[PDB]
């Protein structure tokens, strides 16, 4: 309910969610695929926290909650289907396109050129492209709880 | 695409046995993540929508009796039905759902003691006649095995041109064939004689079961 | 509990068009996906279309891709298949199915593609006009000179269902002809009524024939 509280959550996500780009390479994973669409949910919720971060007090822009609520939920819907697409994959082994990027700094944060659901074996402790459902539940569940 | 191909086309069995027909697919049906074999088995009763039976390859579906079992893995699946009840007359179809949906050709599980055909003759209907035609039929209900030589008689003189049959595909409750021969004349040619009949010869005993009637009244 | 009744299709000419609707009833419709399976005259089984839960994506085998259109309307709970440039290959029975692996299947609308509809003639089959009482009286219904398959023969509005045989229509000329036996206790006939109902869908024909004994 203060600059610190908001900045912690904005930091924790910018940090926790940016780490996403780390290890990607040695993992022998690389392809975000649908994930780029989902990466968006991070700046959606982080956007709100970092924009509302101005101070969760004097500034009435509290709207930060709804946009935080929206992006946290929007993240769950897109991540959930992604989880389902593994514990339940579809008949279209083929990939989409067979039936707003670019930016002065670097396109890196987003990418899709590589391949489809193929070898992907992860083997890292307990996967990770699905742990994200719980993590977004946390932001959403923090968000619902503060505005109930 | 993937090609599913089952063998054999048909199976006979005496009611209560083990049967294991086979489904083989052109493409392996395994995912790397989870042994998940993406093949289903659908049973389809005579003149009915197929029913889901086994999915994934092993796992049975709400109200499948343990007796149907799904083994198989990779390109090599097998369906196995122990204790064949009478209400298991069906074609059994395998489907792949690994890349689009394809089906096997089907395997007809037709059931196996003999019984006597039950004939009954039926004259033309008034209106059929008064509308310019005449057809005479007899049903051969509840017989088994399939083979039955049904012979029409006009008082004793036996003509044939225009006598079209049909066997039901084996019953599922009672598990025995049926049949129906139709002698189909012109309106006026029908009163040429008087007595009509048809006979079976079905091999419960080749004592040709006869059932008759005679024109005049009807 | 959970039902599907597809319908609305009989005969259609080559290059033709025609749209079928699966009337869905008794499950959370807007949450499942929907599929459209046909079954050829060889008894063969081809998958035909697939629409996603929220009408979002659709998929088709290359054999109908372009000519076929799997829409849905979870307002009126219907699924739709809109067939166009109709090949005489398309000639099949058309099931509407449910996946989570088709777990609840419809019943079919037969659709045939050819170049002459013919309402079926329906004559009732009363037994020997002799009073000669046996024990288990069998009566018949006869259906003749129609196109195309199928018909739908029902004894007493579906109520007479136990103890009846309906023999595979045959192909004399280019008219199908089909018979129907139904046994039953002598107690249950003449006294109690028994009628043959015949439905030709591919022509709209609701012919009813009550089985009368034989007066002069």
């Amino acid at each position: 309910q203060g600059r610190g509280a908001w900045l912690l959550m904005a930091f924790t996500a910018l940090a926790l969610e940016l780490t996403a780009l780390w290890f990607q390479h040695v993992m022998l994973l690389k392809p975000s695929v649908l994930c780029i669409y989902e990466r968006v949910a991070l700046f959606g919720v982080l956007g709100a926290a970092l924009i509302g971060a101005i101070a969760p007090k004097t500034p009435l822009r509290y709207v930060a909650m709804v946009i935080w609520l929206y992006s946290a939920f929007r993240g769950v819907q897109l991540t959930y289907e992604h989880t389902m697409l593994q514990l339940y994959p579809s008949p279209f082994a083929t990939c989409d396109f067979m039936v707003l990027p670019l930016d002065k700094w670097v396109p890196q944060v987003f990418v899709a050129s590589g391949d489809c659901a193929e070898r992907q074996w992860d083997f890292l402790g307990l996967e990770m492209p699905q742990w994200l459902l719980g993590i977004f539940i946390a932001y959403l569940i923090v968000a619902v709880l503060v505005v109930i | 695409d993937i090609v599913m191909s089952q063998s054999p086309s048909s199976l006979a069995v005496s009611a209560g046995e083990k049967v294991t027909m086979s489904c083989k697919s052109s493409q392996s049906l395994l995912n790397s993540r989870t042994r998940k074999n993406y093949l289903a088995w659908y049973q389809q009763k005579p003149g009915q929508s197929p029913k889901l039976l086994i999915y994934w390859a092993s796992t049975r579906e709400s109200g499948v009796p343990d007796r149907f079992t799904g083994s198989g893995s990779g390109t090599d699946f097998t369906l196995t039905i122990s204790s064949v009840q009478a209400e298991d007359l069906a074609v059994y179809y395998c489907k792949q759902s690994y890349n689009l949906y394809t089906f096997g050709g089907g395997t007809k599980l037709e059931i196996k003691a003999d019984a006597a055909p039950t004939v009954s003759i039926f004259p033309p209907s008034s209106e059929q006649l008064t509308s310019g035609g005449a057809s005479v039929v007899c049903f051969l209900n509840n017989f088994y095995p399939k083979d039955i030589n049904v012979k029409w008689k006009i008082d004793g003189s036996e003509r044939q041109n225009g006598v079209l049959n049909s066997w039901t595909d084996q019953d599922s409750k009672d598990s025995t064939y049926s049949m129906s021969s139709t002698l189909t004349l012109t309106k006026d040619e029908y009163e040429r004689h008087n007595s009509y009949t048809c006979e079976a010869t079905h091999k419960t005993s080749t004592s040709p079961i006869v059932k008759s009637f005679n024109r005049n009244e009807c | 509990e959970v039902q599907l009744v597809e319908s609305g299709g009989g005969l259609v000419k080559p290059g033709g068009s025609l749209k079928l609707s699966c009337a869905a009833s008794g499950f959370a419709f807007s949450s499942y996906d929907m599929s459209w399976v046909r079954q050829t005259p060889e008894k063969r089984l081809e998958w035909v279309a697939y629409i996603s839960s929220g009408g979002g994506s659709t998929y088709y085998p290359d054999t109908v891709k372009g000519r076929f259109t799997i829409s849905r309307d979870n307002a009126k709970n219907t699924l739709y298949l809109q067939m166009s440039s109709l090949k005489s290959e398309d000639t099949a029975m058309y099931y509407c199915a449910r996946p989570d692996a088709m777990d609840y299947w419809g019943q079919g609308t037969s659709v045939t593609v050819s170049s002459k509809t013919t309402a079926p003639s329906v004559y009732p089959l009363a037994p020997v006009c002799g009073d000669t009482t046996g024990s288990s009286v069998t009566l018949g219904c006869l259906v003749k000179g129609y196109f195309p398959e199928p018909v739908t023969l029902t004894w007493n509005s579906g109520s007479l269902s136990s103890g009846v045989h309906t023999f595979p229509a045959v192909l004399q000329s280019d008219l199908y002809t089909l018979s129907s036996s139904v046994t039953v206790t002598s107690s249950t006939w003449p006294s109690q009524s028994i009628t043959c109902n015949v439905a030709h869908p591919a022509s709209s024909t609701k012919v009813d024939k009550k089985i009368e004994p034989r007066g002069p």
